[PDB]
DNA sequence: TAAAGGAATCCATTACT
DNA sequence: CGCTCGTGCGGGAAAGACAGTAATGGATTCCTTTAT
DNA sequence: AAACGGAGACCTGGTCTCAATCTGCGTGTTC
DNA sequence: AGATTGAGACCAGGTCTCCGTTTCATGAGTCTTTCCCGCACGAGCGGGGGTG
């Protein structure tokens, strides 16, 4: 199974703890898990009807060269597209 | 589907039976629910548990749950084992993960039926012993034989390992010791039986409707982890305690080495395997279109939810 | 043969020497461990390793409920370890002589004006459905309320008449009791007769026997009774978690579990729905200590 | 590659920059990769030496039940081995 | 080891040649060093690129670099190259992934011999075509049946997907690319380029030491690109110019498809090991 | 035959329609482009891709380095893209009687006086380090700074005397500027004569020309007038930095790495630094526009 | 005169580099 | 026909060569006080 | 001209704590 | 009694601006040979349909 990793910031208690029942929290708003797509999907429901005012970022293990992927709800930092390379993008 | 609600999760949210982790040993510790997690809180810090990811988890002694906490635990599938001193204390699990009830039927025929279940029983010592026929033997030389050969390889791993046995056997009721070997027999068993009560209810099969053993609710949970307690149990809670040292806490190494070798010998997989082809039950991947039905005599299962004017 | 439903909730239970111990904000009670029979652990309860070993080791079924046991959360063992019901249970499912018979026993202790050990099964449900229609429309014109068609959506609660959200949250807070009913006396929710296929089948069973004077009457009295707005899910589930207080459906849903299955009478054992501070003066006399 | 994770909390701005040369930062303080095991090694010896006096924390796939394992230096949450399986601890002040 | 300092790092800290991403375009930005970290600068915002797993790093037109974002871009084994309009038009390495010369060592003695050069040319082009046999073919000719293929493949393809094209086989010194199909040959084209100097550079190649392109500091580069060109590059940028619409970037739809062509084929290994096998090791 | 060898450091070079646009805070300078040999683009330069164009238009060798040539960072192609000096190079070290005359000549460079037609490529190696001894010793003498052995720690730096601190500063520094020139002219750095098997190789074939008249007596010098508590590694980068500022050397380099590949002296082509607001009376003819 | 002895002279052997 | 564990080939690092000197003991030589 | 470190400035977001309110997550004879 | 939520509080760390100090973290007077580690290679079971 691939690797998921899951950053929240500014959102309800209760969203932190429920995935802190999927996967572990290594650092503040920050969790780490080992699963197949399917149950990936379901959590990034789970994270994006309960988030709330705040903001979700998924890094997950995918099939480009560098090797991940992202999906981000709301977030401060976009994800930017360079002819099929993600990166991390921060508006000025 | 419907609203996400935090606390709650549907079957197709939670990893498979055999996908999980085995099991997690908690002792002298509170688990509690803070922010919808179950968190165990000890005399430091506390440690929030992906339950959803995790098949069982045992209690041990100076040990305290919430109401919250094992409806919580409930949710995910994950099974609660009272792990005390003397061996496995109390079961506790909330409802099925599966939805539908095809093993549970299946299990209820086999055990009323008096030719399916010395069947069942025959394959059973199979499984346990390929090398043997069982074709002849009646239900009373299957227990008979089964208890001369645990013995018999109780006895041979003792002296292998060196290390002294009274002539005893494991069996969760009632046993008690304080020597190294029980300790480390009662601790690699106990966490056998939670994940075999784990995987039975996880899959709604039934605990209580065994084949061999028979007279109480945790019969099948006795029954299943039989097919594997002579294999890796035993040897592994006999190395543990040949090889432990003085002042090692001989339950942390011999779970230690239990979880080793349930995941070295892919015991939850065979095991949802050897569940599946216990009861017969062909391979179908197709998935019904909705488990609940009223059932007729002549047109077998009827759709439900409807009003016959 | 009788059992003891004791209801726990707003408590840490421990243990003492040999008998648990209740610490709620009353006071604190020594219950023996041998007189629990089932030990319904409601909302704000602590469990300890301690007090569970020893209500195992006499076989007493912990079931984790919710307020007077409207949802089923978790359980433990049956109650004495006996699996005499759920063997029964399955011998009385596995063959379809015996699930006609208890099929009809069903039918028939929901149809009292009634004789319908006759009716094959398409009659047995065409009549439980006009008798259905015939109760809720009863139920319309006593209380003063609209009714056209059940109709609801599994997905969308909130989407729905009130109603339906009514009938649904009484029928939920009883499948909660009957669930725990179950589990504590040993029996398999999944093996059920009429209702197959699905893991709490004999709890929608066992629940259809007191769907219609239970549920429905405290779901059109919450419908009449409700302001526009008002969560009217909360107000059902409260009004049968009240009418569970008295203990009353708990006994009968055991009596009625013994029916079903064709116990013998003397083989039937009677709950004792008892209550802690409620029950003081009849719990004294059997070595129950109640200190404040 | 397996997927490597740190987590830099309260660290010098060279090597919370220096990190993005490897992995990407998805949200503050924290970079996601895909490395070998010789390549994850060395870049968690660099963040200990340039570090300095801050939190760091990484987690990348390993071969028991969860499938991750983690080194923390110098962090406010340590991992606790609960009979083989890696589950993070976190002090209460 | 010894301390080590940001932005410095050693080559056995780096991802080898093969297991990096292939390129990144960036134009009308600006690459900048700040907190020790390749940063390229837009009007909306800033993007730190992982310069330790990326082969070579395209710059386009209106693009800035700074010194320091150079010495970083070095330090990481990525190569740059200034790919403005109608093809490449510098190129900038910084020194060396590996400190064994033994390959370059190699290369010298199969380039200054001219038995030696011949071999390597025949097979260049045997490799490039496997169906023919040049056994007895001199050098000129070996040229004259190279280019006679490539533009042969260039009309197969033009005819396959139904474009105009002019025959002009890219020549990206000073190259002519107006027409779509030039802009997406281009595209490409320099995306290969730029990942040829980038495996060159890193496995300590001399990019000037050519067999069949001679006579500039680029030529080994040359033919190792026109090696793999007409297998990889032209069905794509024929497919891109094919599998177009108006108002759609040509540019950006051509880089990716070349992007997923270079994963798909894995032209990176493919890239190394055919140089293993071509200078004898 | 002629090699401009411009340094531009602090500046942004831009191109506004033929020439380079250099943006110092001392003014704006406008060379063209075509009499650009090699642009060593020094530290806090920012170079644009206008610039860039132009430049590889006109076979510009854009070479990053530090100051002065201090370092080595980057470089792009060669004088007109030429690979004439490359190939020689190839042609003179593939060979084993090249490759030992280029040897040989290298030792006579370095010492005039001594003979080298019977000296064999090892017997150059001995006679290089007892002449190196030599030098230490006289020079250790002369400056007073005492000399135990180089020990040089490749991955501890902190750890040596002053005096092998400056020595290892001194030659990096020389190692650097000799990479920037060979990159600039077209040569492999690693296709050494007397080094082989590195990537420097051809590096250390060149600096150890100037290192004992050089960088050693900039190092004895920099450790003899050390105070204590001084880092050494950036004095002698300063005063090699210096040396190079004058700018003779970068000159020396070219002509010997010239005289090296027996290149005919009519075909040589002769290099030389140009300083932008040192230089401008000189540039003014050639149309190089300032403005303050 | 010459033994004689050690210090100094010149030489030889090896570790330093 | 896609998964693992045991078999190894491109990198290393480490000694180990290759050349001659510096210092000290031995052989030689000179003095220099020993004894006379 | 760049890039850094140090020293301030400042801000938002995480976390602890105090009342206050509820005990909770709702199909199964509806189509 | 246990858990959640809102409010209100505090505060550690992040980000920015400003400022002065840098252009930097510094081997190869020599190397080949013999050692190694590599992370590739490796092969079978698969699981077929077929077998029964």
């Amino acid at each position: 199974m691939p690797m998921t990793v899951i950053t929240l910031k500014n959102v309800p208690q209760s969203l932190r703890g429920d995935l802190t029942r999927w996967m572990q929290e290594i650092a503040t708003g920050v969790y780490v898990g080992n699963f197949n797509s399917r149950i990936r999907e379901y959590l990034w429901r789970r994270v994006q009807e309960t988030m709330g005012a705040g903001e979700a970022s998924m890094c997950f293990a995918a099939r480009n060269e560098l090797g991940y992927d992202f999906l981000t709800e709301n977030a401060s930092r976009s994800v930017i597209d360079y002819d099929g390379l993600p990166l991390i993008f921060i508006p000025k | 589907a419907g609203p996400i609600i935090a606390g709650k999760s549907e079957s197709s949210e939670l990893p498979r039976v055999e996908d999980r982790a085995t099991f997690i040993y908690i002792e002298h510790a509170k688990i509690n629910r803070v922010d919808s997690a179950v968190t165990v809180a000890e005399a430091k810090g506390v440690v929030r548990i992906p339950a959803a990811m995790i098949g069982v988890l045992l209690l041990g002694p100076g040990t305290d749950i919430s109401h919250r906490a094992v409806e919580l635990l409930g949710d995910t599938g994950t099974a609660l084992v009272w792990v005390g001193e003397q061996g496995v204390r109390y079961y506790a699990s909330g409802r099925a993960l599966a939805r539908s009830t095809r093993f549970l039927v299946k299990q209820a025929e086999l055990v009323t039926n008096e030719r399916s279940r010395l069947r069942v029983a025959r394959r059973m010592y199979q499984m346990r012993f390929p090398t043997e026929d069982v074709s002849k033997l009646t239900m009373q030389q299957l227990r008979s034989h089964e208890g001369a050969r645990v013995r018999r390889k109780y006895r041979e791993l003792s002296k292998k390992y060196n290390v002294p046995w009274k002539k005893r056997v494991y069996n969760p009721d009632d046993f008690a010791g304080g020597d190294p070997i029980n300790q480390a027999l009662s601790a690699a068993h106990v966490a056998l039986y939670g994940l075999v009560h784990s995987v039975v209810a996880a899959l709604g099969l039934s605990p209580g409707l065994g084949f061999v053993h028979t007279g109480h609710d945790r019969s099948f949970i006795y029954d299943v982890a039989d097919l594997y307690k002579a294999e890796i149990t035993v040897p592994i809670a006999f190395a543990v305690a040949a090889e432990a040292e003085e002042g090692q806490d001989i339950g942390q190494l011999a779970r230690l080495r239990t979880r080793d070798a349930f995941v070295d010998g892919k015991i939850l997989k065979r095991m949802v395997k050897d569940l599946q082809t216990l009861l017969e039950i062909p391979e179908e991947g197709q998935i019904e279109a909705e488990p609940l039905s009223l059932w007729d005599d002549k047109e077998k299962l009827v759709p439900y939810g409807v009003n016959y004017s």
